[PDB]
């Protein structure tokens, strides 16, 4: 089934953005922090929705 | 740059504009937007970091009728630069003198015309020692800010005329402490030595702060709190 | 599938440590600040990369 939680795609964009920023090897950042902040905030947002399971 | 983070809230979306304007080099930024067949400039979606005293004087004096940039936005899609040639009439001359007292001397405005008929303007002001230095800087970042105008118009058109009910936020004494230090530009490790905590401690607190505001970045949440008079 | 529960447990651990981070003035640093942060990234990275293989 397809639930009413279009958050998995949000995390997909946050992880893919982290996946794009991780490719900049040897560049010598504010973009790394925002990528990590988005990854934590998106995963945490899913988790709060992923605990309202109700058996 | 390309971290085109477009939120679902007016306050965060406004914070990201201020964050991008300061990153590009501009001191002040204003975003105005009007619905399709509306001509009431006072009752318009206006956000940014302009001086609140100037914005209040601007609306009370009805400066939208005298302001040459809003007149320019109704007839063109090309930017207009804050040059002395744009102020022609006597009322526009007084408008320029008083606007400078508010700090809006050098800058430019990008006319906004949305797909569903929206009319608006995106203004950015720069601080410089002379107009020649200001004109050189705005010409360097003119192509990149030209893209920002269309991205802010497409993302802002959906959140401009809604009325979402924001839920009030309250932070602990520690959370409000580390947030004001992050607002001035201190990175996570630097706040750890000031507050005498671990770096994982401040990173843990910013994560909770970002969930309370509903944002996905700490710098955006930091300027949001000062917009509601929460810090500094 | 066996990644969503990991995020559910990491978020609840993050949610439990967030109540402990405002029930007694710190004094709960330990490994818990790092591991709660460390666990959230690992769960999102494993789950997020799996959500990109499904075109
Ligand atoms: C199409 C306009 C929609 C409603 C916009 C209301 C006007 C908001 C003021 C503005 O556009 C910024 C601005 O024009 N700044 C100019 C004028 C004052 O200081 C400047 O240099």
């Amino acid at each position: 089934n397809t639930d009413l939680k279009p958050l998995l795609d949000n995390l997909r964009n946050a992880t893919e953005f982290w996946n794009l920023v991780k490719e900049a090897s040897a560049t010598d950042n504010r973009s790394y922090r925002d990528a990590l902040d988005w990854l934590e905030s998106a995963a945490l947002a899913l988790g709060d929705a992923l605990i309202a399971q109700r058996k | 740059f390309l971290e085109l983070e477009r939120s679902s809230g007016k306050l965060e979306w406004s914070a990201i504009l201020q964050k991008m304007a300061s990153d590009l080099g501009f001191s002040k930024i204003l975003f105005g937007l009007l619905p399709k067949d509306s001509q009431d400039y006072e009752n318009a979606f206006i956000v940014g970091n302009y001086p609140a005293a100037w914005r209040e004087h601007y609306d009370r004096a009805g400066y939208a009728r005298v302001d040459p940039t809003v007149s320019h936005c109704t007839q063109s899609v090309l930017p207009i630069f804050w040059e002395p040639s744009i102020y022609q009439t006597r009322k526009q001359h007084e408008f320029f003198e008083e606007a400078s007292a508010a700090g809006l001397v050098y800058g430019l405005t990008m006319p906004l015309h949305g797909a569903r008929g929206e009319l608006g303007a995106l203004s950015l002001s720069v601080e410089a020692e002379n107009r020649a230095e200001a004109n050189r800087f705005m010409e360097s970042v003119l192509p990149t800010l030209w893209m920002l105008k269309d991205y802010a118009l497409q993302s802002g058109a959906g959140l401009a005329f809604e009325h979402p009910v924001s839920k009030p936020v309250v932070l602990t004494s520690r959370e409000k402490e580390v947030l004001q230090w992050c607002a001035i530009g201190k990175t996570s490790w630097e706040i750890s030595v000031i507050c005498n905590c671990s770096e994982a401690n401040v990173n843990f607190h910013m994560g909770n702060i970002r969930r309370k505001f509903g944002v996905t970045s700490r710098r955006v949440a930091a300027i949001m709190a000062v917009n509601l008079g929460l810090i500094t």
